[PDB]
């Protein structure tokens, strides 16, 4: 149980911190009426799949 | 009577299934290449 719980903590923390990195990298583009730079979009997926 | 157990299905390395493996692998490579071509073309279409 201890090893399993530590493994779950590791995986959740890592995935959450990737999500935070995603939002921080993509945050300035949601404050301008600009393009998403498909080079960034393809590597880094976002909620807007096609719009904006 | 037989001294064996009447098992007939050949080995995967045998000539018949080796030949079938070669043919299936060729067709699968063709399908994989076509899938890659379609994926590249549709990704280029999406990126525009």
């Amino acid at each position: 149980v201890g090893m399993s719980l530590l493994a779950l903590i590791s995986i959740f923390a890592s995935c959450y911190m990737l999500v935070a990195a995603r939002s921080k990298c993509l945050t300035p583009y949601a404050l301008t009426p600009g393009a998403a730079v498909p080079w960034t979009l393809g590597i880094l997926c976002c909620a807007p799949r096609a719009h904006a | 009577a037989a001294s064996h157990s009447n098992v007939v299905f050949p080995d995967m390395s045998g000539t018949a299934l080796s030949w079938v493996q070669k043919i299936s692998g060729g067709l699968g490579a063709f399908a994989i290449g076509a899938i890659l071509v379609l994926v590249v073309v549709t990704c280029i279409g999406l990126r525009r």
